[PDB]
């Protein structure tokens, strides 16, 4: 009883530590599976903001009436 | 009559009035297909660190 009192840790503390670690890593696993599914559908469709390889930018494009009428 | 047009009076970009109105879409073209939904808003902190293998937080 004395060794259990002065040197050890309570079973309630162990049990709530188990429930805490299972909750945390359950969040980890579900976020990771959602991450890989989001990544694969975002590559397959391209709607998301990630896999946007840099296209032509039109800020340098300035229209003006030229010398040739049919441009 | 007909005084000679001086230099540089065959220049000087000029207003002029017409009968028919100005057109829309002089390039016969469709609309822009699909705008990008922009991801906006202040960020929450990172959910459980890297979410790599280990070294959480």
């Amino acid at each position: 009883r004395w060794i259990a009192r002065t040197f050890f840790d309570a079973p309630e503390k162990n049990y709530e530590r188990t429930m805490a670690i299972l909750q945390i890593e359950s969040e980890k696993a579900e976020l990771r599976l959602k991450e890989l599914e989001v990544r694969r559908l975002m590559r397959a469709k391209g709607d998301g903001p990630w896999f946007q390889y840099p296209t032509i930018d039109k800020a340098l494009i300035d229209h003006s009436p030229k010398a040739t009428p049919d441009n | 009559g007909w005084v000679r047009p001086d230099l540089g009076e065959l220049s000087k970009v000029t207003k002029v009035k017409t009968d028919r109105p100005l057109p829309e879409n002089p390039y016969h073209s469709r609309a822009r297909p699909e705008p990008n939904p922009e991801v906006e808003g202040d960020l929450k902190p990172a959910r459980h660190g890297s979410r790599l293998f280990f070294w959480t937080m």
